[PDB]
């Protein structure tokens, strides 16, 4: 009883298909040769579910309006990927400081990617951790993985070259 | 949790060397993201 329901989408749904497309078309090679997240060019999409939670949605839209009004009515809202071992907390409790990376490059915040394959590197933790629970294989082709595709308010974003 | 740079709401990490890489972003308030879709998948072995 968290308030969260997961609505399963059909593969025939226009909305399943555009989310899958964004997932598949933003795969790239990584400078570690696949070390953290595995060696692949594409995914097998198995399921896509919508995350519905009225409280967490209102919490998001309330902050969006704050940011918007501090930035000439421009939330600068994107759809971005998030991979984390805490995806199950996140979908039930929402994002908070337990999902931030204290040791991150750009500070102690919550990190999102335009490249799905980048988020794929944190599904099993920092650096890919030890890989999947069952095989300890960061390149497991067997075990199922989960990513979030999230709605993110960037507001006035500080540009950092790197 | 850190704070955003003053007068900012997030940080864009621009890809600098990697020609093919897209941007990465950071927010410092969890209220600035909502998890809309949960995607279950497998990576696929290249043939
Ligand atoms: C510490 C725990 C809670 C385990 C964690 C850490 C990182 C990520 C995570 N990190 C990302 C990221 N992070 C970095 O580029 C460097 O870690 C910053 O130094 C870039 C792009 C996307 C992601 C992303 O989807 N998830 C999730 C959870
Ligand atoms: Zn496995």
């Amino acid at each position: 009883g968290s308030g969260t329901i997961l609505i399963d989408l059909s593969p025939d749904d226009k909305e399943f298909q555009s989310v899958e497309e964004e997932m598949q078309s933003t795969v790239r090679e990584h400078r570690d040769g696949g070390h953290a997240g595995g060696i692949f060019n594409r995914y097998n999409i198995l399921k896509i579910q919508k995350v519905c939670n009225k409280k967490l949605w209102e919490r998001y839209t309330h902050r969006r309006k704050e940011v918007s009004e501090e930035n000439h009515n421009h939330a600068n809202e994107r759809m971005l990927f998030h991979g984390s071992p805490f995806v199950n907390a996140i979908i039930h409790k929402g994002f908070d400081e337990r999902h931030a990376y204290i040791g991150g490059m750009f500070g102690a915040g919550i990190y999102f990617a335009e490249n799905s394959s980048k988020s794929n590197q944190y599904v099993y933790g920092i650096g890919g951790g030890t890989g999947c629970p069952v095989h300890k294989d960061r390149s497991c082709y067997i075990c199922h993985r989960q990513l979030l595709f999230c709605r993110v308010t960037l507001g006035k974003s500080f540009l950092q070259f790197s | 949790m850190a704070h955003s740079p003053p007068g900012h709401h997030s940080v864009t990490g621009r890809p600098s060397v990697n020609g093919l890489a897209l941007a990465e972003y950071v927010i410092y308030r969890g209220e600035q993201a909502y998890p809309e879709y949960l995607i279950t998948y497998q990576i696929m072995r290249p043939e």
